């Protein structure tokens, strides 16, 4: 009597364990979470199997997904939208001076200010208003590309950094690219 | 030309038999429940579900020990057995745990309902219940149908969880593969909404067929002590054909 | 402490129930056959074997359509599907066709023997046969046991042949792989004596357990019209546990 | 009534074939589930390993 | 004879419950930690696909 | 001691760097 009210209450517990074990020890649910993300985009000349919800790397670390790979039929080039993160890839509340003290360091250098149009406060005030919000860690001379890990794995996007005096703001098109190579590419280029 | 005439008479009665079992299902689910209907559903979850817990948990382990032992013997020649944790949890989650756990539910708790409602029909308990005024479909049959649609998708998850844990035992701890590359091979390739949810929707369509058949065969018996036992093999055969039949249709849609 | 006392009393009766079924097997096979014993074995091959031919051939096709559709969805990402004809004929020949064709034989022709010998026990045909002097083990039981050990290994081959032909239909003729690389991928990787013979020896050990259980449960019933139907679920459960239990032991020996 | 039963039985199986030929088209496995298709062709000198249903 | 019918009850229910801990231990959901470990660190410039808990 | 930092590293050499250098 009370057994049949209890021995069902155990059956929902053992289902409760073996459902929680599937979601957060086997399936990828706990590992995918876009921490206050935003969206940028790019245009490619070859996307040979860049499957959606792939990964994007900066230095070999997961900082983004993939959402849509459609053609641009006025140029017949690709169009990828990737959502990065707002804590791994941007400068947070304390960090806002670290990019204004770097804009004053290497960008507002006097040998660099005496290489352009003559002023005293034009770029000096712009680096306080443009740099405060809508700004990521990606220096604008960082060209995204498609890569793969190993020789069997899926396609993933790689952002190679370097240089850079302005940072890509928000929703911007990453400047240069390069496509993915396979057998139809390599042996026609190995010569 | 009698054998052809007997064969055509056989499949005409089996076609009409579907139409009675379809009209029986529309009378059960299109009704607001009578007073006291939840107290019997909790009790019928004990008979169908909890008694079936021992066979599924033990037999789910024995498939996991086989899938880890067969997947290692193939993936060691190509030398790539960081995908061992993927192919074990991909064989179970989308394919074997929806199918095998419905072939054991049709035997243990499927055919037991046909004996239970069947022995009530030969000993005139169903006919006696109706003259009091109580309708035996709402009273007896309907708490058994809803305890079958609920108790099987709760059992393929326990089948799939014990099968992976059993496959982790013979793969990692006995044959000697890396434990960290076992689990990290899973979270890359095994999504939740495409694989674990599509392994649950595949078992709700299976739980409807292994219960609506196993109830109809025990309600439309012929009342005879050897007519009951001929309808308990009619409900293990017809369940195992509709499980494997709706397997290919649901696989082609979900993974095509 | 009654529930632990009832639980210990349950598994002691189930242990001495094994010892009766072991002594029943040594009385059947250690005897030279009576005159007329081959005429009943040919008839009992009709009931057990030939009636089971329709379910196995149809359900063997439905697994082949699934194995060709699931193996293509995985092997197209790694781009190597000249191994499609290997993994289809390697999943069936050593693993699925010995196991699944014993889970459908326990249902259809396994439990039907327990109803057949069981209804002879409640209606006193077994007790009446003995007073004439005819021993009912040699007369009734023994042509049913030898028709079970023969008819299942003849049925896993028909299961495995129809499963590969069905897998060739959805792989080559519907999804569009090469026909010549399908078949030539088989003869390289699939030996005969290591794979097809070891898939037959695995089903002779399975045919002994799904028949010696299904005969003993119908011989040692309790004669009661609702005591028969409780022994037809005791023989589907116990067969499906010994099939999956002797699966792992035979896999570890043959492919370890 | 028996006739009624029969009917309500021929309507299940006919609905059971209407589903099997819906789920076989949306799977991609039969027919052409891509819209308003127009056909072009070309002339090669050597096309190895190229079946129909290619990309 | 009740001590014979109750010794089997405990000797089963030990095996039925101690096997749940062994199935909870090897699922990684309980424990899984080393003995007096510590934590170093290093800083790379390109970790091409080094997932956590790798060896 | 425990808790310290190893500081002499090198990064991964991937095939998009290697095969393009292997030319």
């Amino acid at each position: 009597s009370r057994t049949s009210e209890l021995a069902v209450g155990i059956f929902v517990i053992i289902f409760g364990i073996a459902l929680f074990f599937l979601a957060m020890k086997v399936s990828g649910l706990v590992g995918t979470n876009l921490s206050d993300g935003y969206t940028m985009k790019a245009q490619f000349d070859n996307v040979n199997g860049l499957k959606p919800r792939a990964k994007v790397t900066m230095s070999g670390v997961t900082i983004g997904r993939v959402d849509s790979i459609t053609l641009d039929p006025v140029t017949r080039l690709a169009t990828v939208t990737f959502d990065l993160d707002g804590k791994l890839t941007s400068f947070n509340a304390e960090q806002l001076k670290e990019v204004q003290k770097n804009a004053l360091d290497e960008l507002r250098y006097s040998s660099d200010y005496t290489q352009a149009t003559p002023a005293q406060q034009k770029t000096m005030e712009q680096q306080l208003i443009s740099n405060m919000n809508s700004i990521t860690s990606i220096d604008e001379d960082a060209y995204i590309m498609v890569a793969t890990n190993g020789l069997l794995g899926e396609k993933y996007l790689k952002i190679v950094p370097g240089g850079g005096l302005n940072y890509l703001k928000r929703g911007d098109t990453i400047s240069n690219t390069q496509g993915t190579m396979d057998l139809e590419d390599l042996i026609s280029k190995f010569i | 030309m009698n054998t052809i005439a007997w064969l055509g008479r056989l499949v005409i009665e089996r076609i009409r038999g579907i139409g009675v079992a379809a009209l029986m299902l529309l009378q059960i689910i299109f009704s607001l429940p009578s007073a006291g209907g939840f107290g019997r559903f909790v009790y019928q979850m004990h008979r169908v579900g909890v008694m079936s817990l021992l066979i599924i948990t033990v037999s789910g382990l024995f498939i996991g020990l086989v899938l880890g032992l067969q997947g290692y013997s193939i993936l060691v020649n190509v030398g790539s057995e960081s995908m061992l944790g993927t192919m074990v949890s991909l064989t179970l989650l989308r394919e074997l745990a929806p199918v095998v756990a419905a072939l054991l539910f049709a035997g243990r708790a499927g055919s037991a309902l046909t004996a239970e409602i069947g022995s009530m029909k030969q000993s005139e308990q169903l006919a006696s219940m109706e003259m009091i005024g109580v309708d035996p479909l709402k009273q007896i049959v309907s708490p058994r149908l809803w305890a079958g649609i609920v108790s099987l998708p709760m059992l393929t998850v326990i089948f799939a969880a014990i099968g992976i844990v059993g496959g982790k035992l013979v793969g990692v701890d006995f044959l000697g593969v890396d434990e960290g590359s076992f689990w990290s091979g899973m979270q890359n390739n095994v999504q939740f909404g495409h694989d674990v949810v599509n392994g649950i929707i595949k078992s709700i369509v299976f739980a409807l067929l292994c219960t609506w058949i196993a109830v109809f065969q025990g309600y439309a018996c012929d009342p005879t002590p050897e007519g009951i036992a001929t309808a308990m093999t009619r409900t293990v055969v017809y369940s195992s054909l509709c499980v494997l039949g709706f397997d290919f249709v649901l696989t082609a849609v979900m993974f095509g």
